[PDB]
Formats: C-alpha cells, structure tokens, sequence
RNA sequence: GCGACCCCAGGUCAGGCGGGAUUACCCGCUGAGUUUAAGCAUAUCAAUAAGCGGAGGAAAAGAAACUUACAAGGAUUCCCCUAGUAACGGCGAGCGAACCGGGAACAGCCCAGCCUUAGAAUCGGGCGGCUCCGUCGUCCGAAUUGUAGUCUGGAGAAGCGU
RNA sequence: GUCGAUCCUAAGGGUCGGGGGAACCCCGACAGAUAGCGCGUCGCGCGUACUCCGAAAGGGAAUCGGGUUAAAAUUCCU
RNA sequence: AAUCCCGUGAACCAUCGAGUCUUUGAACGCAAGUUGCGCCCGAAGCCAUGGCCGAGGGCACGUCUGCCUGGGCGUCACG
C-alpha cells in the first residue's frame, strides 16, 4: 500500500498534465486562504445539537401562540445548481477531489457564469466548516451585511 | 445536478483529460490483485443510474479480467473429430467480458447479492469493471422497498443463471421482434418446444 | 497385523459380533421367515476387504 | 409404586437430583446380578429403573429449559438452541411487514384508485 | 527514524470476546459420571483370581474412560484407593480396566461388598 | 510535535451473511462421436449425450427501440393453426421458424437525471419503554463524492379554478 | 512413564497470499504489513512469508534379572 | 413384573407441540492408514490473593455493518 501510493504521486507528476488538471495545483495563497477560511467559520451551518435545540424552541413557540439564516451552502449537486441559477458569489472548490472528473469542470462552469471562484487546498478542511468528514467544495450565496466590505 | 456533467466527460473519453486520469488509473489498477473492494464508485454517475445508492448494504468492487478469445482447452491442440470441430484458436466465449467480471466476483462474495456492473477501464491485456453487490441481510436494504426484492431465494446468484444486465445482453434478450424472437423465454426453451411431438388423444 | 489402528481393531470387533447364529427363538416368532443367519462370515472363505 | 411424572413436577431441583443419584446406583446393583446370574424377576427390574432415570431426567431439562426460556423473554438476542428452529430457508425470509413494503407512489394508488366493488346491471 | 530495513507490522489492541448472548443456553450435563464410568465388574474365573492373588479388581468401563478418571470413578463409588491403573481395549471393542488397590484395602473385602463374590 | 482527512493493516472486537445435498421439471456455460448421406470431408446425428455451474414450487419470459403495410393490431407465457410452409442445404441427404386468425390466462409498474437549501425532511446500530414480524424516545454513527421526497414519456413541472 | 506409534526431518505431499481458470481445477512461499520469540513487568529488544503432512527398517529421553497363565507379559507378581 | 383395570391408565397402539440427540461428514484449532499434535475460557469442588482439580464450552475461511487499536509525508493545517 505504502508503495502504491508513493509511485502514484511520482507517476503524476511525470507525465504531462493537461490544462483542465493542471489549473487545480494552482490553489489559493496561504495568506488569502487563512482570511477567506476565517470568514466561512462565521456562517458555520448549524450541528445536530444545536439543530435540536432551535426545534423543541419553535414547538414551545408554537404551542404559546424568524429570520433567514445566512449560512455556507455545501453539497456539489445543490451548488452547481445555485451556479447555474446565478445565486452563487463565491465557490470555493477542494483541489484533492478523488475522483476529480467530479470538479474539473466547476472551474469552467463559474467561468461561463462569471461568479468568482477559488481552489482551497483540502477537502477534509471544507468538510470541518460544513461539520462533515469532506466536502467537495462550498458556496456563498450571501454574506451577512456588516461584514460586506472585507467580503 | 452536477451529475449530466460527469456523465457527458465520460462520454469523452479520447479527450486530454480523460486519456490522462485513465492512463493514471490503469497504471495503479494493474499492481493490485485481480478483485479489489473500493470504497466508493469510480463513475458515481454511472452507479446510481445502474441501482446503486449510497447507503449501507451496497458495496463496490473492481474486477479484473484478462483479454482475448478462448483457446480451446483441449491438450496439445489436438481434437479428434472432424476437420470442421478441429479450430482450436479464433474461437470465442459466448459470455462477454462483463459478465465474466460479475461472475468472479459474485463467486468469491458468495454472502452478497449481484446487482449490476459497470465498465471503467481497459488495457492490451486487461479490461476493468466495477460491480456493485448488496448485503441483502442487512437491515437497512431489507427495509427499502425499492431493493428488498433482491432479498428473495429466487434471486440467488443472479450472476450465474445469466440474470443481470450482462446476462440479458449475451443471452440475446436486449431486444424483441424477428431479430430475437428465438431467445423468449429461453434458446434452448424454444427449441424443446418446437422439437415436441404432440401426440393428441384425438389425432 | 499386531500393529493396527484403534479404528480398524474397533470394525473388526463389530464383524465378531455379527458373526453368530440367529437366536433360536426367533424362528418361533408369528409370520417368520427368518431361517438362518445369511450374513455368516467365515475368516477364510470370504475376506473382509478392509 | 412405581415413578409418577407429575409427581416428579412437584418436586424441587434438589429432590430430583437426589432421586437420580439413587436411580443410578440401584441400575448399577442391578447390572452387578446381570452377570452374576442374577435371578430372572431381578433382571426384568433393569428395564423399570432404566424408564426411571429417563423419566427423571426428563423432567430435569424441561424445567431448566422452561426457566432459560423464560429469563430471555423479550430479550433480542437469544441463546441459539433456544431461537425457533422451523427450516433454514424459513429463518432467511424477509419478515411480514418487510415483503409488504411499497414506495409512496404504490400507496397513493392503493388510497386514490382501489378496486372496487361494481355490478352489471341484468 | 527506522534501524531495521525489514518493514514488520505493528503490534495493535486485541479484544477478548464479549458475546451479547451464550451460544449455548446451559452448559451439558456430565455424561461420564462415576456410573457411567464404571459399567460392571468381571466376574470370570481369570478376573476373579486376581482379587485375592494381586488385591486387583477388574472392571468393565466406558471406552471413552482414561485411567485419571478410571481413579477417581473408583474412589467416589467405593471409597477406596487405588495403587495403579492397566487398561486395555478388549477384541468385542470394550474396555477393560485391571485396578490395584492399596495394602491399606483389601480387594476380597470391597468385592463382597460389591456382590461379585 | 499536535490534529483533520485519505488509503491500508490487525482483532477469538459487537451482531449478521455465504459454502453442501437432492434431479423429474427450470436457468447459464461447455460440447462430441456412433449414425445418415448406401463411400466421404461441408452437412447430418445436435445448438443433443457426457462435462462444469445456479434456482424454485414452479423456473424462465414480461409491460414494445414489437407486429405490420391493414378499415390496422398492442407486455410475457402456453395450446390449435400457420406448416413440413417462407427459407436454409455437396439446393444432395435433409432441415425449418415467424406474423395474422381461434383459444387458456390476464396486471401492471419502480428507478437514474434540473428542481428541500428557511434547515438530511432519510437510514442503521447501542440503550430504554410500549399495544413487539412493529412502533416511540434517547444516544452514537452512515450520508452532501447525496439519504428521503417529486418525476419516468402513457407523461410531467409550474400557474390558474372546478 | 521405560517395547512401539506418538516427536524430527528425507524423496516428496498438501497449502496461504499472488498469478491463471466459464467452472471442476492449474502453479505452489514464485507477485506478500510472516509466525512470533526473548527479557522485564503491560513495556522494551529481536524478528529472511508455511509452528502443516510425510519413516511400526533413517534420527530418537528412560528397565533389568527371577517368578507367574489352559491361553498374556522387557506390560502381570516380587 | 402386588407394573396396569369404574382408571394420572395397559399397549412392540396412534399422534405431536416438550425434551434428549455418541464419532464423523459442507465440517470449522492443526491433522489423519494417528481416537495423534496444540492454544484459550471456565461452573462446581478443594488446599491455604494464590494453588490444585475440573463439568462444559471456545479458537476455520470468505464477507457485510459498526467498533477498537495502528501504519505511510498519501493530501493538508497548526507549532
Ligand atoms: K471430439
Ligand atoms: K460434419
Ligand atoms: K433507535
Ligand atoms: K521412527
Ligand atoms: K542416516
Ligand atoms: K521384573
Ligand atoms: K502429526
Ligand atoms: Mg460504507
Ligand atoms: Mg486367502
Ligand atoms: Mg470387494
Ligand atoms: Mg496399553
Ligand atoms: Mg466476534
Ligand atoms: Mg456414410
Ligand atoms: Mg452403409
Ligand atoms: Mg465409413
Ligand atoms: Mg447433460
Ligand atoms: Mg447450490
Ligand atoms: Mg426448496
Ligand atoms: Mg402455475
Ligand atoms: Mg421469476
Ligand atoms: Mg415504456
Ligand atoms: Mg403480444
Ligand atoms: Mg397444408
Ligand atoms: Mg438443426
Ligand atoms: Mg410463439
Ligand atoms: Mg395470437
Ligand atoms: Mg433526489
Ligand atoms: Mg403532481
Ligand atoms: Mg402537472
Ligand atoms: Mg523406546
Ligand atoms: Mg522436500
Ligand atoms: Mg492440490
Ligand atoms: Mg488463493
Ligand atoms: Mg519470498
Ligand atoms: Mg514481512
Ligand atoms: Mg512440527
Ligand atoms: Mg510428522
Ligand atoms: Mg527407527
Ligand atoms: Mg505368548
Ligand atoms: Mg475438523
Ligand atoms: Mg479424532
């Protein structure tokens, strides 16, 4: 197994990649990447604690007799469908998706859309934002307004 | 729906990007042992469309098979019969590829159940599939009603009577009509009835 | 052999056992049939092929 | 007289490994006048005390199995000699509520469009 | 850092097993018992001279029986302790066992006790 | 060095699944020759016997990428007929279906993909309760590289009102 | 316990993984995270893919007289 | 056979729902022309936490779900 996976990496990198591969190693600056990473801890989706607790909050509410959440947005099947409806302002895509034909295109897609987009370097880290062991990639559809200018 | 995406890439497959990624998945394929467990689908766009879900009970594994026609396994190439029985080369199995990866498979994980297989890649000398098989005494699949039916003794190596989608293709029921009538219900069905000698009481 | 296994030693000591007459009182049970023991073996007429 | 089997029931585990071991050794006196020419009333006391032993332990493992069965009860995992045994192909089968499982669409129809009962007018 | 240029894979957690449920609901019940063990005693004019000539008693046991339990059979039924034991497998296929007993013990005495002689 | 993820390894870890047997019928593969042709090699015997596998009370097939050319039929299977016919064949020996028509029976359906994003609404397991083939609560997991709903071309989505 | 089997390995046999094979089967430690062992008291050290079968003539821990039965003994008695 | 007869009741009776079910065999610790060669748990009993004794049971392979313990710069992040 060890062997495998060290002449994998080598193999990679001897032979020529093509443009739509090659764009993924040119990830995000480590600089930029901790500021835009600081900025999605902020709209981390609720956990399934805190998703209860709302929950038996409304019931109570209910029984006596509010605001949209502004949250990431995760899952590639429901953010290529926010790119194509126009909703997107930023798509943050994972660079170590295996397999990859599931991203190569995104790049091109937001593109076409014109709605800005970044590779990020791990997939494991999108995942902990969204609380998830990975996630291909992540989308802000809205950011919150007192924190519009450095957005 | 990222899904149409994946799946019109993969109908470009002389394309740079996808001549590249299979070269490198060919590569690493070859130095592991003919039948692999996978953790996930390579196509998983070609999986779900093919019945496969991702949830517990449903596994995927890559089959290895080796390429060509089918030598007669005769000893010597020597047949003793006449000149029109005696090819021994340029001969070829009536099963496909496919079916024999599903076969190997199905075998060896004789505690699961076929459902489908798919074609991911292939060399000179060796061509690669993945098939999907399902726990059937798991309880998450014996509890969805669109798979449970798998779970019934009826459907006991489906793989081997010729019974999934490979099976159907070489059994030539993909198809109705004049072109395949000879094939419902079953070739040799067919000819037992029509060789049968009625023999009325009243004739 | 002197030298034998417990599980040759313990089939020949089963041929011993069947090697008897019938007991006499069962030519007098109702609707017999029974004559004699067809089953006889003799150790030099007909060997046990074991 | 002779042993009752619901008499046996009456009696406490104890008891009735007492009566055993008493069983036991009067079948081994009787086996000692088997081959000692015993007198023939005296062998047709073997076959009696032999039911006695069976009949005694008997009694014994029903009333140890009654009291496991009864220990598991409305447990989920049972000891494999106390599961029902019914045929292997039986034991695999998909259970009753599991064979009638439909998707959503299958029980709208069952509500929307049943069968229903209609008659030709003569 | 690595000395050794063998690779060795390394040692990791064993759990012992835990069963949810016994396999077995009870555990069996004895079937070599000190009765079951000891059949009856030989009463042939051989077996029965060496009650007094070598204070040994001849007994019929189970084939599965070894002389450990040969030895203990004979101290719970009788009472009595054994010098030492000789089995032997007879030709019908069952077992015989030739048990000594000490000087303390007097081998006529436990047979009449026994009801051979 | 401390962590996340990935791949892989060990475990008498907790709970499950598989092997084998049977031959009448059924499904897949593999596969002869005797024989016939008055010889014989294609052919025929035969898509058969033998061989190797896999099931069930039936199996298999099945809701048209069909038949047809008509004033059109309408999933599959089976019977009669089509018919020893069209066709195939050292066009020799031989071989040989199908549609229409008449009957037995009759049943239709489920997914994959654009479409919860104001909430993975889904499922499994541990533990507990109950009205115990299940259901409820709680906890830990699976899952966003997508569970459940909606849709399957005969349609359908959306809007409108009967 | 003392005679043998049992133990050891020989020509060889049966096999894991891997490689073949429609499958029955073929190769046989050759495509590999070996088996574990030692020393402390669970930790350190070592660690080259079989703890398998294969000899009543090969290798091999230990029993000698005397006596005893109709029939057993270097096995019973002393 | 003072086994059994106006009856918790005879039977080589019928039937089946309780219960028993040796060694093997797909056969599963390793083997086998061997009742041969291993390891683990352990009631009861018993001698002063230990020791002996021991009924009975466990230890195959493949595989699914979950879990525990780990390996590799495979991809990262923070010191
Ligand atoms: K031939
Ligand atoms: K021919
Ligand atoms: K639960
Ligand atoms: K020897
Ligand atoms: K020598
Ligand atoms: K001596
Ligand atoms: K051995
Ligand atoms: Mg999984
Ligand atoms: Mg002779
Ligand atoms: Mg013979
Ligand atoms: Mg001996
Ligand atoms: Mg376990
Ligand atoms: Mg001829
Ligand atoms: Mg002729
Ligand atoms: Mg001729
Ligand atoms: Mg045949
Ligand atoms: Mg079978
Ligand atoms: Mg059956
Ligand atoms: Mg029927
Ligand atoms: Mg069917
Ligand atoms: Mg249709
Ligand atoms: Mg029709
Ligand atoms: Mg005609
Ligand atoms: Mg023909
Ligand atoms: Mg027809
Ligand atoms: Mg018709
Ligand atoms: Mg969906
Ligand atoms: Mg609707
Ligand atoms: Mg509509
Ligand atoms: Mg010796
Ligand atoms: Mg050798
Ligand atoms: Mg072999
Ligand atoms: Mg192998
Ligand atoms: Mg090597
Ligand atoms: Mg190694
Ligand atoms: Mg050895
Ligand atoms: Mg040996
Ligand atoms: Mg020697
Ligand atoms: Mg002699
Ligand atoms: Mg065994
Ligand atoms: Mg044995």
């Amino acid at each position: 197994n060890v062997t495998l996976q060290r002449k994998k990496r080598i193999l990679k990198m001897r032979l020529k990649v093509p443009p739509a591969l090659n764009q993924f190693t040119k990830t995000l600056d480590k600089n930029l990447a901790t500021t835009l990473f600081k900025m999605l801890l902020k709209y981390r989706p609720e956990d399934k604690a805190a998703k209860k607790e709302r929950l038996v909050k409304r019931a109570q509410a209910e029984a006596e007799g509010t605001k949209k959440p502004i949250i990431v947005k995760y899952g590639l099947k429901h953010i290529t469908y926010l790119i194509e409806q126009n909703k997107a302002q930023l798509v943050v895509i994972a660079h170590d998706v295996d397999p990859i034909e599931l991203v190569v295109w995104l790049p091109a897609l937001c593109r076409k859309m014109e709605i800005p987009y970044c590779i990020v370097k791990g997939k494991a880290r999108l995942g902990s934002i969204v609380h998830k062991k990975t996630a291909s990639a992540l989308c802000l559809t809205t950011v919150k307004n007192e924190d519009k200018m450095e957005f | 729906g990222a899904y149409t995406y994946v799946s019109e890439l993969w109908r470009k497959k002389q394309s740079d990007v996808m001549r590249f990624l299979q070269r490198v998945r060919c590569w690493e394929y070859r130095q592991l042992p003919s039948i692999v467990r996978v953790t996930r689908p390579t196509r998983p766009d070609k999986a779900r469309r093919l019945g496969y879900k991702a949830k517990q009970g449903y596994v995927v594994y890559r089959v290895r098979v080796k390429r060509g026609g089918r030598k007669r396994p005769v000893s010597k190439g020597i047949v003793y019969g006449k000149p029109t029985n005696q090819g021994v080369t340029q001969l070829k199995f009536q099963r496909s590829k496919r079916s024999v990866a599903e076969e190997r498979a199905g075998r060896k994980l004789g505690g699961l159940k076929v459902l489908n297989s798919y074609w991911i890649n292939e060399d000179s000398t060796y061509k690669y599939f993945e098939v999907i098989l399902v726990d059937q005494a798991h309880a998450a699949i014996r509890n969805d009603p669109r798979i449970n039916w798998i779970c019934n003794p009826v459907h006991k190596h489906r793989e081997l009577r010729g019974l999934t989608s490979a099976g159907k293709k070489y059994r030539g029921l993909r198809g109705r009509g004049h072109l395949h009538h000879k094939a419902r219900p079953s070739r040799r069905a067919t000819w037992k009835r029509n060789q049968t000698l009625s023999l009325r009481r009243y004739r | 052999p002197s030298h034998k296994s417990f599980m040759i030693k313990k089939k020949l000591a089963k041929k011993q056992r069947q090697n008897r007459p019938i007991p006499y009182w069962i030519r007098m049970r109702t609707d017999n049939t029974i004559r004699y023991n067809a089953k006889r073996r003799h150790w030099r007429r007909t060997k046990l092929g074991f | 007289a002779r042993i009752k089997v619901h008499e046996l029931r009456n009696k406490s585990k104890t008891e009735l490994l007492a009566q055993l071991k008493d069983l036991k050794a009067e079948l081994a006196l009787l086996r000692v006048a088997k081959v000692t020419g015993g007198a023939p009333n005296k062998l047709s006391k073997i076959k009696v005390v032999r039911l006695s032993i069976a009949q005694v332990l008997t009694v014994i493992s029903q009333k140890q199995k009654a009291a496991l069965r009864e220990v598991y009860k409305n447990k989920k995992y049972l000891p494999l000699d106390l599961r029902p045994k019914k045929t292997r192909a039986i034991r695999k089968r998909l259970t009753k509520h599991q064979s009638s499982l439909k998707t959503e669409r299958e029980k709208k129809k069952e509500m929307y469009f049943p069968l229903r009962k209609y008659a030709i007018k003569v | 850092i690595r000395t050794k240029v063998t690779f060795h894979r390394p040692k990791t957690l064993k759990k012992d097993r835990s069963p949810k449920y016994p396999r077995v609901s009870a555990p069996g019940r004895n079937r070599l018992d000190q009765y079951a063990i000891l059949k009856y005693p030989l009463t042939t004019e051989s077996a029965m001279k060496k009650i007094e000539d070598n204070n040994t008693l001849v007994f019929i046991v189970d084939i599965k029986a070894d002389k450990k339990k040969i030895k203990d059979a004979v101290k719970k039924m009788y009472d009595i302790q054994i010098k030492k034991v000789n089995t032997l497998i007879r030709p019908d296929g069952t077992k015989k066992a030739y048990v000594r007993l000490t000087p303390d013990y007097d081998a006529l005495d436990v047979a009449n006790k026994i009801g051979i002689i």
